């Protein structure tokens, strides 16, 4: 049966050396051509009325094709996302509080004014 | 200190190695023999010596 | 077995038919008369041959029916694969994705090939020993040698997973890994085996050859390629946006130099626009200017319209084109057909389609063909022909024509029956 | 193609544990090497979508390319013809069959004159269907 | 270059030192008036005093229009930004009109940039420490360099220190350190080192040539709308950026502020020197009403560009408009902004001239006979059309085995190939 | 002040919609035969002159079915000025 | 082209075309409408369904351990 397992691997082999890519990575390689940061965080207040995650579908008897695809999915994302997570987290993260201002709490009395002249 | 500042003696300067054979400026060396060559010729010619020399010595 | 490419209505068309002294001939190359357009088309192939004249714009304009679409057919098959030719329909420009212009000059730069050389070193062989400081062991059917391994090399080496029987070349002026298969062993045979695996015979030669490559490509590949960090991929969805003038004057100055120091060649093709006059006033414009480049096309034009209306103006203009562009081109006309060259072409028809009929099949549908069109003779000898081998007949009679003339109507009689029963259609 | 697909737990397992999150499946009946001639039907269509754009890539531009907004886009023509050629190469080989088929466009009178003008180029084409 | 297009005999307006234009000079003929004009133009280029002047190139088809803009171009050298548009372009589908107006506006308007960097560079021979008593303590590291010409010692501060390590700077290491930073860079090893048995590709360099002591001159020449796309988009939010298509943007009038104060300050510190340049739009009567109107404020600018407008149209209906008819397509209003000059048609003898400056730009042979009847063709006919029949005549010539074009070729081809005229009449048969 | 955060809207839905366009093995073929963007990031034009050049034919499948370091004075005598060597 | 009053069977014979060709040969059926996609232009809505209605039957052997 050796010669049926040679014909399967020189049909697969024939096949898979048959065919020369549209463009090839040599062609692309050789037509290549050769402060507000600080006003920024003072303005930045809005925080969204609302927030909610995203909505989840549910189901009974998840497929396993599905739940697999989906599982190597996340492991493919965060395996990407690993060298840059800190950056994709600040760059996400939305601006959910609002604290008043510290100045605030000299502002709100006099007496807090007054003693912050006498102090200084 | 010697950690980061090591007195490296400068490298020396390679051998240019030449073709025993054709006596062409050297491209290959071979992996039995160690002897490097320049031409497919010089190859046959450098393992027809290698084999001949090998069984001379034993 | 049905290819993909099967009898069109220019399957028979195999060039201009046109000797050295580019005269016509009749019936040659599948073309049957129109001499003068013919002859005027060979000339415009001799100057898109030459290359040395850029923008230069011809209008093959005439009737319906009359082998406009026949002679660019003509030119395109006469004209070698090697040099471009884009053909476009003029509704063809009006995309969501780009502006008009911007279809227009991703179609002037699709029509000129960029024939780019580079030549490498590379060595390739097969992987007799790895050892990681680090050594490397190569051959081939004539040489085996041995190298040192720097930092990069050893980590590209374990990065790709080069094992010991493995086809690898690296090329030297970047010193880049590409592993072309694992040869084929008594030991290495499996059970299965993975997609990647490919069996390849030891390379010949000597490990380090010289290369001589040449690739060709096209100015809007080029431009493409550079519109963007993965660019190539809009070459297969056509998502290319409108590509920035910087990148295209930047593209055309890098060429230039390309061409000076001998590395790239210019292969100046054709864009053939049928029914140009689809374009609008906007479109025409752009013409007017984009065929006054150096990098301009050979520009070939076909229209049937009279005195139109210019879309996009309430203005009447012959062949639907402003004036302005009109003197920008030369004009070739060609005429309807006599009785001799619609029976030709009907013939020529019959032998691509593989119909046999009969002489009397001949005369009659040649009268049809010159009372109501040649496109309804020609439908007209497939369908008697499927009609006749109903029949268990091998060849095509006058009594199967005027079966197929019973069952499919022409334009004329659909519009006087239609006329007959008006009340019932719609919106007359 | 070395492709490997665990479809799940065998069923003789299934009291192994009395609380398990997994997907028991039977044993399976035939032999372990299975050899089947099947034919698939594809159109043209499905290879150029196919080939517009990168699929089942494990590098991270892929996976965005999974995760964004699904739109048709422009295939070009020049996509059309590689894979006219790559059919017609394995119609030679024997192991591809052309079939071509129809299309039917009721109430045409809603094309506007450009898309009939465009019609002209590709009813008079060699590779246009019926 | 090498092909030869439309205009490619056009090398400038042929003018004498007096500003009057010569009767057939610089590949032009006629058209003197047009031509004294364009090159009053091409003063006010060069004096860079003004901006946004306004001229209109105005007359029949054919009467060398863009000729004479491209002959401005050529007059003003490649320094000068001369940037080409047609009205068509404005209809883009990423931005709108004004913003695609603005935008050649700015291209052209010209900066050149010229950078004065100190560099030593070398193959390291030494590092040694300079070791002394603090007031193991350093005061100087030794670093010496070999290039072809010679070799240097350099005292340098003992903080590059950290430099030379996260380099990994080594003996037989080509590197070099800027003056300014004092931060060394490291290139690879010296090629003397490299044996053809090792394999490394980046990681080699050959010995620097010259003084190991250097001093660079950088000049490099961009648009202010390079300077708009570089800070509008730098080049994880990248790789999102570069899978995505990246459209035009409609860059907002607070960067060009912030670029013209940065462009103003590096002219102030002698780095760079504007070169303002010319905007030349041809068939501007493509424009629309709300382009014109844009163009009105456009043009009073302080930083517009000198702008060249061409039209044909003769009193026509303004696009975007109904029932508007313009003196030129154009509405009197931009009119009144523009300087006009006229263009003439031409004589028989000009179109002779011009069709033989044009065989002999195509590299034709033509009798005298020949250029007479295809003289008279563009009599009738038109100009554009009779220079068309040269090169199809020349190759019915060579296929005739005659090296130059006879009168029998010029009227086979004028045979073959018709007018605009002539098929407009067959068209009414 | 502090933005309001709702709950998930939960959306139930059968198994069955995500077993969907879900074909059997035994009804997919190796499509990856017409698969041409994905050889871009493979493979090369030159590269793949090479393969199908160098493809092993089926004879040969069914056929298939000492260092020391010396010195080149050791091995090879030198060759005397003004001469061409020859091994 | 087939033609005529409203209800006069030109769907219907359509349809019995595409019933008498079968299920291996395709038919695409579309409207006249459906070019106005807001995505691509309208030629290539067309140039789609002129690619659909081309079939490629794809005949392997799998073998599977
Ligand atoms: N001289 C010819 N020799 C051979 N076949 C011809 C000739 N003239 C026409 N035909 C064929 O007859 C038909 C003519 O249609 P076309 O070539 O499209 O004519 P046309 O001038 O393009 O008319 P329009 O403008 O497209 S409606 C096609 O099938 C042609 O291949
Ligand atoms: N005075 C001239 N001397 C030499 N060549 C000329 C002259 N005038 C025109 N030409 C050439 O003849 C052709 C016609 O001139 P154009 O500049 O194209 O006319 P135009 O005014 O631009 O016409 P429109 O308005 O754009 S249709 C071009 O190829 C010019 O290079
Ligand atoms: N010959 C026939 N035999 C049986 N049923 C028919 C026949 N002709 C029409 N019908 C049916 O009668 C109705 C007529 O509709 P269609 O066949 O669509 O006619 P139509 O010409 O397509 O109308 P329009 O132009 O689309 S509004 C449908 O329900 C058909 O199934
Ligand atoms: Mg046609
Ligand atoms: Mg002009
Ligand atoms: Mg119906």
């Amino acid at each position: 049966l050796l010669k049926e397992r040679l014909d399967q691997i020189y049909l697969v082999n024939e096949r898979r050396c048959s065919q020369a890519p549209v463009y090839g990575r040599d062609l692309l390689r050789i037509c290549a051509l050769p402060s507000l940061q600080d006003v920024i965080d003072r303005v930045a207040f809005v925080i969204p009325p609302v927030v909610a995650a995203p909505p989840s579908l549910r189901v009974p008897r998840p497929p396993p094709l599905y739940s697999h695809r989906m599982r190597i999915l996340r492991q493919g994302l965060r395996e990407h996302a690993a060298p840059y997570f800190q950056q994709l987290r600040q760059t996400t993260a939305p601006r959910l509080l609002q604290f008043p201002e510290l100045r605030l709490v000299q502002f709100d009395s006099g007496k807090l004014e007054a003693l912050a002249i006498l102090l200084q | 200190f010697e950690e980061w500042f090591p007195q490296g003696r400068p490298p020396k300067v390679p051998v240019r190695e030449v073709c025993p054979v054709t006596h062409r400026p050297a491209l290959y060396r071979d992996p039995v023999t160690d002897i490097p060559y320049a031409t497919a010729r010089a190859f046959k010619i450098i393992r027809e010596a290698y084999k001949k020399y090998i069984t001379a010595h034993g | 077995v049905t290819r993909i490419e099967r009898i069109g209505a220019h399957s028979h068309i195999r060039g201009l038919g046109l000797d050295d002294a580019l005269e016509p001939r009749q019936a040659s190359q599948g073309m049957v008369g129109q001499l003068a357009a013919r002859r005027a088309a060979g000339v415009v192939l001799e100057m898109i041959r030459e290359g040395k004249i850029a923008g230069r714009a011809v209008l093959i304009a005439g009737q319906p029916g009359t082998g406009k679409t026949a002679i660019a057919m003509g030119m395109a098959q006469a004209l070698g694969p090697d040099t471009p030719f884009t053909a476009i329909a003029g509704s063809e420009i009006f995309s969501l994705e780009m502006s008009k212009t911007e279809a227009l000059t991703q179609a002037f730069r699709r029509s000129i090939g960029v024939r780019i050389k580079e030549e490498t070193e590379i060595i390739e062989g097969e992987v007799v020993e790895i050892q990681i400081v680090g050594k490397l062991t190569l051959k081939t059917t004539e040489m085996e040698t041995i190298y040192d391994l720097g930092t990069k090399m050893i980590e590209s080496l374990t990065k790709d997973k080069v094992q010991a029987g493995d086809v690898i070349t690296i090329d030297k002026a970047t010193g880049k890994i590409s592993k072309l298969g694992r040869s084929f062993t008594r030991a290495r045979d499996y059970d299965a085996m993975g997609s990647q695996t490919k069996f390849v015979q030891c390379p010949d030669g000597e490990l380090q050859k010289r290369k001589e490559v040449v690739h060709t490509v096209s100015l809007h590949e080029i431009d493409v390629i550079n519109s963007r960090t993965q660019g190539f991929l809009a070459l297969f969805s056509g998502d290319t946006g409108e590509i920035k003038s910087e990148v295209r004057e930047q593209i055309n100055a890098k060429v230039a130099e390309w061409r000076e120091e001998g590395k790239a060649e210019i292969i100046p093709g054709v864009l053939f626009i049928d029914e140009v006059h689809m374009l609008d006033i906007e479109s025409f414009s752009f013409l007017n200017r984009a065929l006054e480049s150096d990098m301009a096309p050979v520009l070939i034009m076909a229209t049937n319209r009279g005195i139109t209306r210019i879309r996009g103006t309430s203005y009447q203009s012959p062949h639907g084109i402003p004036i302005d562009l009109l003197d920008r081109l030369l004009i070739v006309s060609t005429t309807p057909y006599s009785e001799k060259d619609t029976k030709q072409i009907l013939r020529i028809r019959c032998e691509e389609e593989d119909v046999e009929m009969s002489e009397d099949a001949y005369t009659v549908l040649t009268r049809i063909g010159l009372e109501t069109s040649l496109r309804y003779a020609i439908q007209l000898i497939t369908a008697a022909s499927l009609v006749c081998r109903k029949r268990k007949g091998t060849e095509v009679q006058v009594d199967d024509i005027k079966r197929v003339y019973s069952l499919f109507l022409d334009e004329s009689r659909s519009t006087q029956y239609m006329k007959e029963y008006q009340d019932a259609f719609l919106f007359n | 193609s070395g492709a490997v697909k665990r479809q799940g737990r065998c069923d003789t397992y299934a009291t192994e544990f009395d609380l398990e999150a997994e997907e028991y499946v039977p044993l399976p009946k035939g032999d372990v090497h299975k050899k089947k001639e099947i034919i698939q039907d594809v159109t043209l269509h499905d290879l150029d979508v196919a080939n517009a754009r990168p699929q089942g890539g494990q590098d991270i531009l892929s996976m965005m390319g999974q995760l964004m907004k699904p739109k048709k886009t422009e295939i070009t023509d020049k996509l059309r013809g590689e894979i006219n050629k790559v059919v017609n190469k394995y119609i030679d080989q024997g192991i591809a069959e052309l079939v071509p088929g129809v299309l039917f466009v009721d109430e045409v009178h809603m094309l506007d004159i450009e898309c009939f003008t465009y019609l002209h180029r590709a009813l008079e084409s060699s590779i246009a269907p019926i | 270059t090498q092909r030869i297009a439309s205009h490619s005999h056009v090398k400038g307006l042929g003018l004498d030192e007096s500003g009057l234009a010569k009767q057939a000079a610089s590949g032009l003929v006629g058209q003197e008036n047009a031509r004294e004009a364009c090159g009053v133009i091409v003063e006010l280029i060069k004096s860079k005093k003004m901006a946004g002047r306004a001229v209109l190139l105005a007359g029949p088809p054919g009467t060398g229009k863009t000729a004479l803009a491209l002959a401005i171009a050529q007059e003003l050298g490649s320094k000068v930004p001369f940037c080409p548009m047609v009205g068509s372009e404005v209809y883009s589908t990423e931005i709108k009109k004004t913003e695609v107006l603005m935008e050649n506006f700015r291209r052209a308007i010209g900066l050149r940039i010229k950078e004065t960097k100190e560099v030593y560079e070398g193959e390291v021979t030494e590092l040694t420490p300079c070791e002394t008593e603090n007031p193991k303590t350093i005061s100087h590291v030794i670093i010496g360099l070999k290039t072809a010409k010679g070799t240097k010692q350099l005292k340098l501060d003992p903080s590059i220190f950290e430099s030379l390590q996260k380099e990994r700077v080594e003996a037989g290491d080509v590197i070099y350190i800027e003056a300014n930073s004092g931060a060394v860079k490291r290139q690879g090893r010296c090629d003397t080192y490299a044996t053809e048995f090792d394999l490394e590709a980046e990681e080699y360099v050959p010995l620097p040539k010259g003084d190991v002591h250097k001093k660079k001159e950088i000049i490099q020449d961009v648009t202010l709308h390079d300077l708009d796309v570089a800070n509008a988009r730098p080049q994880i939010l990248s790789m999102m950026g570069q899978l995505m298509k990246p459209k035009k943007t409609e860059i907002t009038d607070k960067l060009r502020g912030e670029i013209n104060k940065v462009v103003n300050k590096y002219i102030d510190q002698g780095i760079a020197e504007l070169v303002p340049g010319v905007l030349f739009v041809d068939e501007v009567h493509m424009l629309d009403i709300e382009c014109f109107t844009y163009l009105h404020r456009a043009l009073e600018s302080s930083i517009a560009p000198i702008v060249i407008f061409a039209s044909n149209r003769g009193n026509c209906v303004i696009r975007g408009t109904e029932d508007i008819t313009s003196p030129h397509g154009i509405p009197l209003d931009l009119l009144d902004r523009v300087m006009i000059i006229r263009t003439m048609l031409y004589t028989p003898q000009e179109m002779k001239q011009i069709i033989k400056i044009r065989a002999q730009t195509e590299g034709i042979n033509i009798s005298e006979e020949a250029l007479n009847h295809l003289g008279e063709i563009g009599t009738k006919t038109t100009l554009r059309y009779s220079v068309q029949l040269l090169t199809p005549a020349n190759l019915l010539a060579k296929i005739n085995g005659k090296d130059s074009i006879e009168k029998e070729h010029v009227e086979e081809i004028s045979e073959l190939f018709y007018d605009a005229k002539s098929s407009a009449k067959i068209l009414a048969d | 002040g502090s933005s309001y955060v709702a709950g998930p809207l939960e959306y139930p839905s059968a198994s069955l919609i995500l077993k969907a366009l879900e074909r059997d093995f035994w009804k997919e073929a190796d499509l990856s035969m017409f698969d041409l963007i994905g050889l871009e990031n493979k493979i090369t034009r030159h590269e793949a002159e090479l393969l199908s050049k160098k493809k092993i034919p089926r004879k040969l499948m069914e056929e298939i079915s000492a260092a020391a370091k010396l010195k080149a004075s050791r091995l090879f005598q030198p060759v005397q000025y003004g001469q061409k060597p020859e091994g």
